[PDB]
């Protein structure tokens, strides 16, 4: 999730 | 796919270069004429009075690349100020070459995380249904008020408000793409961003992530308990895991938001650099998902143990079981997890496409797996089910 967000 | 945050870094980039040169280029022939100055949009040099200036569409764009013939163009007057409408209040600018920046698609995220997004809404969807429907029922049962079954309906809840949470970052980074927010020359996105919801939703959802990590290291602290002390453990301990799983998390993660306000407060706490502040908040989660993976595999030895004789039909079918949430936690998600601390800082590739599918479709259906698990799947509830029916 707050991994994921970033590339998002 | 030009990204959001891509197109923020090459804009900035824009302005230093375009600043440099704002100072570095030679004054005017004259003093008949309007001042240069950067708008924010483009670098507009000075213009000759009554003619017209062109620069090229500013290259941040995402498709800048589609309308390389087209330009912007001011109108330096003849009065030597820089032509504004006596409506607007604001200098005059034409970018109708350019005009598709309102409506184009360039600006999209890459599509890989838009196939991860289904798979992972799907799962907290099925997730958040089953956990509803199962703590229905162990809350509203009161022949069923163990404190055990309080301590699952506890990381129910955790699982619930992640999958909120969760719910609540897709709504707000969906309308980040919208094309509402994504205005032409979008401002409407930039006034959401000094917005207190822009970050307040994010750090939201960390602590219902860190608090779901932390409510998994108490389930399996709490197995631990009950199995190596075989002891009917009491109200001191569930007050302490009560401060647990919900006050670790907020221990951890307070300081999360309060470095992301000094810094990195324009990144609205999505996209996040400085990877040690990114490591304050994945870090205690990293020591919690290793912790209960040691427990998880101690009382797996425990069971080896104290199980050595029994053989029967049934311990075919619940041993084979525990292989199954084995091989899928213990195998696997541990092996993400504890490389997970070296494979964000490099390793990158289609290899951070499997972690990401891995570990997002895992922590996406464990909110189910422990509906199933500690509920639907449990003998005394499907008795006890059958017993009114
Ligand atoms: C600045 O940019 C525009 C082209 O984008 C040029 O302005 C055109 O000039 C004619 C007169 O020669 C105007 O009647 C047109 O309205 C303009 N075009 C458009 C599409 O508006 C202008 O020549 C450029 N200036 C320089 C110095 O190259
Ligand atoms: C038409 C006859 C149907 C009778 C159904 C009886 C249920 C079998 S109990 C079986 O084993 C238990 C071991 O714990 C649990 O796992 C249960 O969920 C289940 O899998
Ligand atoms: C009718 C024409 C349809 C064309 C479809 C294009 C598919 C793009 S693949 C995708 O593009 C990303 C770029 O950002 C990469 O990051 C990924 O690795 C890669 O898998
Ligand atoms: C192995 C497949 C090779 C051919 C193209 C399909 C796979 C795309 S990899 C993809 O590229 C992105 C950046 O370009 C990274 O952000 C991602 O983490 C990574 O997963
Ligand atoms: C704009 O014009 C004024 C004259 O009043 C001059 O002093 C400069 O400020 C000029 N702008 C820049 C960047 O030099």
């Amino acid at each position: 999730x707050g991994t994921f967000t970033s590339d998002x | 796919t030009v990204s959001l945050w891509e197109t923020v870094q090459k804009w900035r980039e824009y302005r230093r270069q375009c600043q440099r040169s704002l100072t570095e280029d030679p004054p005017p022939a004259t003093d008949l004429f309007c001042n240069r100055t950067f708008d924010e949009y483009a670098c507009w040099p000075d213009g000759e009075p009554g003619s017209f200036v062109n620069v090229s569409c500013p290259w941040y764009l995402p498709w800048a690349s589609s309308v390389p013939q087209g330009h912007v163009y001011r109108f330096c007057t003849a009065e030597g100020l820089w032509l504004q409408k006596d409506n607007s209040s604001l200098p005059w600018r034409d970018l109708s070459e350019c005009e598709e920046s309102k409506r184009g698609e360039r600006s999209s995220p890459e599509e890989q995380l838009l196939f991860l997004y289904i798979i992972y809404t799907v799962g907290y969807a099925l997730s958040f249904s089953a956990l509803v429907i199962a703590s229905a029922i162990l809350l509203g049962f009161r022949h069923l008020h163990c404190t055990r079954n309080y301590i699952h309906l506890n990381l129910f809840a955790s699982f619930i408000l992640r999958a909120l949470s969760v719910f609540i970052k897709d709504a707000a980074l969906k309308w980040m793409y919208s094309e509402a927010a994504q205005a032409h020359q979008w401002r409407g996105l930039l006034s959401y961003q000094d917005s207190l919801s822009c970050r307040l939703v994010f750090l939201f959802m960390q602590y219902c992530v860190a608090a779901n990590y932390y409510w998994l290291l108490v389930e399996g602290v709490y197995l631990y308990t009950l199995l190596a002390f075989s002891v009917f453990s009491e109200q001191w301990i569930f007050r302490l895991y009560v401060s647990i799983g919900w006050g670790v998390p907020l221990l951890f993660v307070v300081p999360w938001g309060i470095v992301k306000y000094l810094y990195e407060d324009e990144a609205c706490w999505a996209r996040n650099s400085n990877m040690n502040y990114w490591l304050i908040i994945r870090l205690p989660i990293l020591f919690a998902i290793g912790v209960n993976f040691l427990i998880f595999v101690r009382v797996i030895a425990i069971v080896v143990s104290k199980l050595k004789a029994n053989l029967m039909c049934k311990t075919d079918i619940k041993c084979r079981l525990a292989k199954s949430t084995l091989t899928l936690i213990a195998l696997l998600a541990t092996v993400e997890v504890i490389f997970a601390f070296v494979m964000d800082e490099h390793a990158r590739g289609t290899l951070r496409f499997i972690k990401l599918f891995t570990e997002l479709s895992f922590t996406s259906f464990q909110g189910l797996m422990v509906a199933i698990l500690y509920c639907f799947a449990n003998n005394e509830v499907q008795l006890e089910f059958r017993k009114s029916w």
